[PDB]
Parts: structure tokens; C-alpha cells; sequence
């Protein structure tokens, strides 16, 4: 017992330092010294939960909890694995009953608010967080997630002094070498320093390197040239995220158009086939896809890939969901390359090189960045945007000239307009517009009536609201329309006589001073409106107040998140898009340029906040990139008041989405294969990575 | 219904 308490003691501490295999040794001699152990079980369970042993982990829990019934913490940390397995109402079951043997007990508060969140419940998150806070007010995982609640929801109530207690919680953290409490992910969005940005990513990268250090693997032994491949170089691609996510809707034409001949493409899925056709495209595509959500243990699959010969293993995750970087921990290929997928350093020295740009990552603050920079030579952003939304590429215009106020769009709208009698042809390549007759009317009214759908001259005619009824494999990307569509600024309730700027991003990517830089610029141009989402809609009345009080009168008007076509399509009734700097639109941004509709960024540091620059020098409209807050709100103002520049400007925008590289897969695959040549050929000649421009 | 890239 004494004895047993010693045992325990010491595999405690282990296990802060990360020693996993010995922690668990000692846990289960102290269990073997002393059977009843109710704290030994809880302890061993909680280290078996970290491997991903969740039923041998559920079974000392519940061990734990028939030795002791009042024994909270094990409810709480039983809840956690519950919560892992996918079993949300087992988990609120355990919180609940933690909570209710011991109400003063923060952890329990902590956990519940945590799947309040993950549950999209934001204001009982925020207030079990605040529960934990007062029952504990140094508890930094509460504050931490309880700050990125109130991001969510737009809450700044005391923001600048929260900011500073985040960057002092953090600080604290990495003196004493614990695990931060800020996410990876989300330390773009606070004052930290790029130091501590870095810091803080290669703590959470030294998570997978301890779990990797139980399995005692050797060093895997590396192709030093392409000779088993015959002469092809093998790229694997790891994601979680093919399938209905962000990251195939950027690149699911990638692995497709990879030369054959010199290229050979493996892609591991970490998530299973959610039946979705981007799942499927990837699959049929891909030289080779391995379903890796089959093989849990991270040993096995990381064996799978050496087989496999991989050359360059390309890590689309970083620190989001789904992410298994244990796989990239344990080196199962030469060159290891973060792409696309994460926008951050991940600090870690088991990844080599990150994919970038000069503009998104220029070469003074490469020691923001633990990896080398790998330079494509335009943008490091790609879209599949040509392929998903050919339908977007013309548009169609009804005069009730504008070219945002009822767009038509459809693969068969030149048939349709070549059955209509009298359509005028305005030169920009050309934008037809159908005056208003007796088709226009039927059209129109459609629209006002809230319809579905109707026929003019055996056309279909479908109404942009109504995607969802007609074709849902088209409302989500993963079919193109087969129907004409309409699209119009008052089924959004947007003025007809006035200036749009919108911002289609989650609301946590906005803070004050962007709210303030938006307001400015509102009250500069008269009659005009900001158009934001519901994204979440409890951040709603916070936005909206605060305007109130920067002295803004229904100047903004939200829309609910709409299915994915609808969203690209409907950026066309916007004259400007308003990027946010904190934190850019990222595939966001891609959406609404893809629409022809302006950006207007302010470049920051961070590579979140450089994004949306390297897309429009790409795309090739430097006019739109701001260099502070007084010229982003110029810029922003003469786009809304200077029409014939606005007009301009749009043109150039809806041109060069075609003519430019920024939606270009072809010649952007071909880039990224010189690019792994040259990453490879360095590697062959037996030197270690270094940057690359 | 709407993915998004998440922690
Ligand atoms: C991994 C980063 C993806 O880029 P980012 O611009 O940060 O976009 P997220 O907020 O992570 O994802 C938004 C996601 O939602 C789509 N969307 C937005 C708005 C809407 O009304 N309907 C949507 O379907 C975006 O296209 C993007 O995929």
C-alpha cells in the first residue's frame, strides 16, 4: 500500500515527462503490490486513453470507480474517453455524474464545457468555462478555451487585457516546460510573439514523438536514389481530409494530374470514406490510396508507408482534427513536407520543409518557421474552383447596368440566351443582359414568390435558395449544376442601389480593429452595407453592437451559411470583399475571387495573415493589398465611391481568375513536381534540407 | 452541414 504509493508517485512523474512505456510499468506494479488501488486504476487508465487503448482504458475507470463510487475524477476522465469513442451521451453521462458528486470540482466543469463546444452549445461552454474558472481562477486549459469561446462569438468584453493574460499564460507554460494551453491553431489569432508561435507548436509535436517512443522502432532505411521506382519519385499524401473538407475542395485535382511517368502517387486517407465524391475522385485518381483509419496502431501504419517506398511524405494536417503526425514522428520517408492543409510552422524537427511562397512566407522571417521554406514560384494556394464551379466562369445579367444585382449562370446559358429576342452584348469577355420583357418578369417573379424552379423555352430556371431541393450533390461542389441559376441581391435582403462589401469568414477571425477599419470605411461611403454570416449566429448582436458604438446606424446584414455552390455563387452580388487581417480568408478567399469579386487585404506577419496577399499578387492585382489600416480603408472607400474603378478593377479580377495561375491545377501541379525534384535531387546528392527560391 | 478547418 505504502509501498504501492510509491509506485504510483513515480509513474506519475514519468508520465509528465513523457516517459509513457515506463509509467505504465510502474502503474500496473503498484496495481500488482496493491490490487484495490482506486487512484493506480484511474492513473493507468488515463495513460492507456493517451495510446488510444480506450477499452482497456474504460475498464480500469470503471475498476476505479467499483473501488471508490465517489471517485469524480475517474467519472471525468471516463467521460474524455467516452467523448473519444464517438460517445457523446455516454461522456455527458460520466461529466454529469462527476459534477454531481463533487460540484466543486473545476476539471469536471472544464470537460463539460469543452463538449458544450464541440456540440456548437457556445454559451453553456462559456459558462461551465467560467464555473471551472471561479472554482479554480488559475486553471490556464479553461481560460485558454474559455478566450477562443468568446473569439467564436465575437465577446471582447475586456479583450485587450484578456490578450495580455493569454501571452502571460503562455510565457508561465514553456518557463516551466508544460504544454501550452493555447492550441497551435489558434495562436495566430492572439499577440504572441513568432517565438512563441514556434514554441508552442513544437511542445504539441513533442506529444507524437513520446507516443511514438513505446514502440522502440529503429530508424527506417531511406531510398538514396529512384531506382525501385523506375525512375519515378513516390509523394505520399496524408490527410485526414479527403473527403467533404476545405483542403479537397482546394487540391482534389492534385494527385490526377501528377506526370506518371516521373511522379508516383500514394494517398493515405486518416479519415474513413464518408461517401461523399471527393472521396471518390481522390481514390479513383491517385496512383494508389491506402485507407490508413484501418490501421489505428500508428507502428503498423507507419510500416505501411516504408513499404510503400514513399520519397516525399506530405503532411496536409499540422495540428487539425484527424491529425496523425505520430505517423510523420517516426520518419517512414527522406524528405518529410507540410502542405496546404495547416496554416503554421509545425515546430517540429520530424518535418523537413514547408510548402510556401515568397509573398506568404518571405525569406526575413524565416525563423518564424521551423521547417526550410520550399518557394512555389506564385502562390502556394490552389483551388479546385475551375473544375467544381465550371457554371461560375460566365454569368448572365437581367437589367431591372449592373453586373451584381440578378446574375443568371448555367453550362447551358448561351442556349438560353440565344432563345431570348432582343439580348444586348456589353463588352468588359462580354456580359449578356436581358432587358426586362415579359422572360425577365417570369424570372423575377420566381424570385419574389420564393419558387423552386421554373421553364422558359424548355430551359430550366432554378432558384439559387433552392440548390438543396433540386440537386444536392450539386449544392455541395460534388456535382455542377444541370440547371440555369439565379442568384439576386434581395433573396439576400442586400440593397439594390447600393455598395456591398462582404466578408464570408467565421466570425472569430475578426476583432476589433477590424471591426473598427470596417466601420470607418461604412461611414465613408453613404447607403452602403457590410454583408457578413451567421458563422456562428450568437455572434450576431456582438458585431452588431459594437458597430452601435463605433457610431454605425442596419448597416450590416447577415445572411445565414449557406451549402457550398451557393456560397461562391452568391460572392457575385458583392461589389468588394473585405479580408480579414488578423486571419485571412484561406479557401474563403479562393471563393470569392473565383466569384470576380475584389479583396481588399492587409498583409499581417503571421502566414494566416499573408494569405490573401499571395492570391491577388498571384492573381495579379497588387492595387487590392494594403501596407496599413489607412490604406486598406482608401483603397476600400474608392472601390465604393470611384465606380468606373470599381468596374475596372472587377474586370480585372473576373479576367484574370482564367488567365492568371491562381485556379490553374495543370501548371500548378507541374510547379509543385519541380519543386519535389528539387527537394529530392538535394537529398540524393546526400546533403540535409535547406531553403529553397 | 458546413466544414471548416478546426483544431
Ligand atoms: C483549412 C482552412 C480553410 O480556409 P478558411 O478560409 O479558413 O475557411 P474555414 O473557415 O476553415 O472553412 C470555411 C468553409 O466553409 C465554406 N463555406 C463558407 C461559407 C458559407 O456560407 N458556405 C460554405 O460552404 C467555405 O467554402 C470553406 O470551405
Amino acid at each position: 500500500p505504502t509501498h504501492a504509493d510509491s509506485l504510483n508517485n513515480l509513474a506519475n512523474i514519468k508520465r509528465e515527462q513523457g516517459n509513457i512505456e515506463e509509467a505504465v510499468r510502474l502503474y500496473r506494479k503498484a496495481l500488482e503490490v496493491f490490487p484495490e488501488f482506486a487512484a493506480a486504476h484511474s492513473n493507468l487508465a488515463s495513460v492507456l486513453q493517451q495510446q488510444g487503448k480506450l477499452q482497456e482504458a474504460l475498464m480500469h475507470y470503471k475498476e476505479a470507480i467499483r473501488i471508490s463510487p465517489t471517485f469524480a475524477d475517474a467519472y471525468s476522465n471516463m467521460g474524455n474517453t467516452l467523448k473519444e469513442m464517438q460517445d457523446v451521451q455516454g461522456a455527458l453521462q460520466c461529466y454529469t455524474r462527476a459534477i454531481q458528486i463533487n460540484p466543486a470540482f473545476a476539471d469536471a466543469h472544464s470537460n463539460l464545457a469543452s463538449i458544450h463546444k464541440d456540440s456548437g452549445n457556445i454559451p453553456e461552454a462559456i459558462a461551465s468555462y467560467r464555473t471551472a474558472l471561479k472554482l479554480k481562477p488559475d486553471f490556464p486549459d479553461a481560460y485558454c478555451n474559455l478566450a477562443h469561446c468568446l473569439q467564436i462569438v465575437c465577446d471582447w468584453t475586456d479583450y485587450d487585457e484578456r490578450m495580455k493574460k493569454l501571452v502571460s499564460i503562455v510565457a508561465d507554460q514553456l518557463e516551466k516546460n508544460r504544454l501550452p494551453s493555447v492550441h497551435p491553431h489558434h495562436s495566430m489569432l492572439y499577440p504572441l510573439s513568432h517565438g512563441f508561435r514556434k514554441a508552442i507548436a513544437e511542445r504539441h509535436g513533442n506529444l507524437c514523438l513520446d507516443k511514438i517512443n513505446v514502440l522502440h522502432k529503429p530508424p527506417y532505411e531511406h531510398p538514396k536514389d529512384l531506382k525501385l521506382s523506375d525512375g519515378r519519385l513516390r509523394v505520399g499524401y496524408v490527410s485526414s481530409d479527403f473527403g467533404n473538407h476545405p483542403t479537397s475542395h482546394l487540391m482534389q485535382s492534385i494527385p490526377g494530374m501528377h506526370n506518371p511517368d516521373k511522379f508516383e502517387v500514394f494517398c493515405y486517407a486518416l479519415s474513413p470514406d464518408d461517401g461523399t465524391n471527393f472521396r471518390v475522385k481522390v481514390m479513383a485518381e491517385a496512383n494508389h490510396f491506402i485507407d490508413l483509419s484501418q490501421i489505428p496502431c500508428n507502428g503498423k501504419a507507419a510500416d505501411r508507408i516504408h513499404q510503400d517506398g514513399i520519397h516525399i511524405l506530405v503532411n496536409m494536417n499540422g495540428y487539425t482534427k484527424g491529425a496523425r503526425n505520430e505517423l510523420f514522428a517516426l520518419r517512414p520517408a527522406p524528405i518529410q513536407a507540410m502542405w496546404l492543409g495547416y496554416p503554421g510552422t509545425s515546430g517540429a524537427l520530424f518535418m523537413d520543409y514547408i510548402i510556401t511562397d515568397q509573398e506568404t512566407s518571405p525569406a526575413e522571417v524565416a525563423e518564424q518557421y521551423s521547417e526550410k521554406l520550399a518557394y512555389m514560384p506564385h502562390t502556394f494556394f490552389i483551388g479546385d474552383h475551375a473544375n467544381m464551379f465550371p457554371h461560375l466562369k460566365k454569368k448572365a445579367v437581367i437589367d431591372f447596368i449592373y453586373d451584381n444585382r440578378i446574375v443568371l449562370n448555367g453550362i447551358d446559358l448561351k442556349a438560353f440566351l440565344d432563345s431570348l429576342p432582343d439580348v444586348k452584348i456589353v463588352k468588359m469577355l462580354n456580359m449578356p443582359v436581358i432587358p426586362m420583357n415579359t422572360i425577365a418578369e417570369a424570372v423575377i417573379e420566381m424570385i419574389n414568390r420564393g419558387q423552386i424552379q421554373i421553364t422558359i423555352n424548355g430551359f430550366s430556371i432554378s432558384n439559387g435558395l433552392a440548390t438543396t431541393q433540386i440537386n444536392n450533390k450539386a449544392a455541395t461542389g460534388e456535382e455542377v449544376p444541370r440547371t440555369i441559376i439565379v442568384t439576386t441581391r434581395s433573396q439576400y435582403g442586400l440593397p439594390e442601389d447600393a455598395i456591398v462589401y462582404c466578408n464570408f469568414n467565421q466570425l472569430y477571425k475578426i476583432d476589433p480593429s477590424t471591426l473598427q477599419m470596417w466601420a470607418n470605411i461604412l461611414k465613408r461611403v453613404p447607403n452602403s452595407v457590410l454583408w457578413l454570416l451567421r458563422f456562428p449566429a450568437v455572434g450576431e448582436p456582438n458585431i452588431q453592437q459594437y458597430a452601435q458604438n463605433m457610431g454605425l446606424p442596419n448597416r450590416i446584414i447577415f445572411s445565414p451559411v449557406a451549402p457550398k455552390e451557393e456560397h461562391v455563387r452568391r460572392g457575385q452580388l458583392a461589389d468588394v470583399c473585405l479580408d480579414t487581417p488578423l486571419c485571412n480568408g484561406h479557401t474563403t478567399g479562393m471563393d470569392v475571387l473565383w466569384a470576380g469579386t475584389p479583396m481588399v487585404t492587409m498583409p499581417g506577419e503571421t502566414l494566416a495573415s499573408r494569405v490573401a496577399a499571395s492570391q491577388l499578387t498571384c492573381l495579379g492585382c497588387l492595387e487590392l493589398i494594403a501596407k496599413n489600416r489607412q490604406e486598406y480603408e482608401d483603397i476600400a472607400v474608392k472601390l465604393g465611391t470611384d465606380l468606373e474603378y470599381l468596374k475596372k478593377v472587377r474586370g480585372k479580377v473576373w479576367k484574370q481568375r482564367i488567365s492568371s495561375p491562381l485556379f490553374n491545377t495543370k501548371q500548378y501541379t507541374m510547379e509543385l513536381e519541380r519543386l519535389y525534384l528539387q527537394m529530392w535531387e538535394h537529398y540524393a546528392a546526400g546533403n540535409k534540407p535547406d531553403h529553397m527560391i | 452541414v458546413t466544414p471548416v478547418s478546426t483544431a
